[PDB]
Parts: C-alpha cells; sequence; structure tokens
C-alpha cells in the first residue's frame, strides 16, 4: 500500500505486571486455546491482522485495541495473566474487533462465530 | 470476494 505499516503487536510479556498460574488459566491454554487453535477456521486469527498484506489500510483506523489468538497464546505460555477473566476478555476483544470491522454474513464473521461458539462451549466447563 |  506504499509506506503502509502495521502497528507493533500487543505485548506478550511485562516483567512489572503481576502474574499467576491458576487452574483456570491452565485450562484456558490446555483446553480452550488448543481447541480453537486447531479449528478449520482458526487461521485468520492465529496472528495479528496484517493490514499491509491483506491491503486493509483502514483496519487500524477502526480497530484501536487489536487482539488475536497468536497474542493470547504467547500470553498464556508466558504466564502474562493474573486471572482467567483477563484472558477471556482478550478473546472477546478479538471477536468484537472482527464483528466491528466486517459485516454480518462475511466469511470472516462466520469463521469468528464458529470459533466463538466453540469458545463458549469450552468456557462453560471452566473449573472454579 | 473481500474483507474491505
Amino acid at each position: 500500500a506504499m509506506g503502509s505499516t502495521n502497528p507493533p503487536p500487543p505485548e506478550t510479556s511485562n516483567p512489572n505486571k503481576p502474574k499467576r498460574q491458576t487452574n483456570q488459566l491452565q485450562y484456558l491454554l490446555r483446553v480452550v486455546l488448543k481447541t480453537l487453535w486447531k479449528h478449520q477456521f482458526a487461521w485468520p486469527f492465529q496472528q495479528p491482522v496484517d493490514a499491509v498484506k491483506l491491503n486493509l489500510p483502514d483496519y487500524y483506523k477502526i480497530i484501536k485495541t487489536p487482539m488475536d489468538m497468536g497474542t493470547i497464546k504467547k500470553r498464556l505460555e508466558n504466564n502474562y495473566y493474573w486471572n482467567a477473566q483477563e484472558c477471556i476478555q482478550d478473546f472477546n476483544t478479538m471477536f468484537t474487533n472482527c464483528y466491528i470491522y466486517n459485516k454480518p454474513g462475511d466469511d470472516i464473521v462466520l469463521m469468528a462465530e464458529a470459533l466463538e461458539k466453540l469458545f463458549l462451549q469450552k468456557i462453560n466447563e471452566l473449573p472454579t | 470476494g473481500g474483507k474491505a
């Protein structure tokens, strides 16, 4: 797109941020992320949106809090989180961003919805 | 097709 760049991606480590490894965060990585990561429709969400490559120069004009499963995975692996709610919120940021940027019925929106369906099935069974 |  010519001098077009992507923002730097979200941090996946912060040494001055309080961290914990809860039973619920282990399940988020072990169940909820391994499940969605393997899914047939995961691929658009496994890394930050490459707006340069995909030729989407308004992406990061509309989406100011980007999130993707690549980011979430690295955060879960690097024990970035204090609790499972922080993580679940990143998942919801990723789905909402997609629904914001795109329009109902778009292939991408069907992919996100399939993944979100699956997300929620798995999160129902989050151990206390 | 297209994402915009």
